[PDB]
């Protein structure tokens, strides 16, 4: 079930404390969807509003009440959007690197380098 | 053709929308004056960590000189620092 | 039947992050008239007043009110406003625009071009 006020807004603040480790909102081990969505809301409208305890609370009780009704009315929550594998794969050592080195010097001539 | 870079005050982060408009220029009037060409760079992903246009920047034409004005988007690719041709659905 | 504050929010929301592809604003799938007319006075009030999200809400709610009001008590909601045909039709070619552009110089006898 949704969390009440009190622990939407702790769990606002447990994010906020612990997204120091995480590259990305999304790799924060969300309980669900929904709770993702509502505390990084919260979280940046905080940030770019500069709002107190109370309004906070404000914001986070008219956030649950819009999570409600969106719920009883239906609609589905999507998979975020993701940004970009990691990728791999570089089976490269100091050898080849320096052979590349002597090719485009070779090649050129004109680096200039000493 | 010149093509220069400016910045914007510390201001306009606190707008409820943050995409830029002229009198974000402040103290800089002349600038706004002078040109023949504006030019805004905006991502909806620096602002906003859900956003659902990741990847995408918006160029906005604040004001054109000699022609119509809006807003032209193109897919940003941060991992090889490049700027491409917007291949998704156009309105 | 006519969408709640938060439904109106969250489509004014959308039509501000992709309005800024389509020619104008009567160019936008509205579902019907009233949306239209709501979601563009609110999000011509939004620019003209930063207005913040509950600002947003509770102007919402107004204008929910107002045209239920105006609902109840009749009235048709013309077509949006409209602005200008999209004209078009201009098959002219290369040579035929350099053949006019010879027959003026000729014409005028510009010395310079």
């Amino acid at each position: 079930g949704l969390p009440n006020v009190s622990e939407l807004v702790d769990m606002v603040y447990e994010y906020c404390r612990k997204r120091g480790l995480y590259p990305d909102a999304e790799s924060y081990p969300w309980k669900s969807n929904a709770h993702y969505w509502l505390v990084t809301n919260l979280y940046q409208n905080m940030r770019a509003n500069a709002l107190t305890d109370a309004e906070l609370r404000r914001k986070a009780a008219d956030e649950l009440v819009h999570m409600t009704a969106r719920i009883n009315r239906g609609e589905a929550i999507p998979e975020p959007v993701k940004q970009l594998p990691v990728m791999g794969g570089r089976p490269l050592n100091r050898a080849q690197a320096l052979a590349k080195i002597a090719e485009i010097k070779a090649k050129f001539g004109l680096k200039g380098a000493s | 053709p010149v093509v220069a870079l400016s910045q914007l005050n510390r201001s306009l982060e606190q707008r409820a929308d943050k995409r830029p408009v002229n009198s974000d220029l402040r103290e800089s009037g002349s600038i706004e004056q002078d040109a023949d060409l504006i030019m805004f760079i905006y991502r909806d992903e620096v602002y906003h960590e859900n956003s659902d246009l990741k990847g995408i920047a918006e160029i906005i034409i604040g004001k054109q000189r000699n022609g119509p004005i809006g807003t032209v988007r193109l897919t940003f690719n941060g991992q090889w620092s490049r700027f491409d041709n917007y291949a998704g659905p156009q309105y």
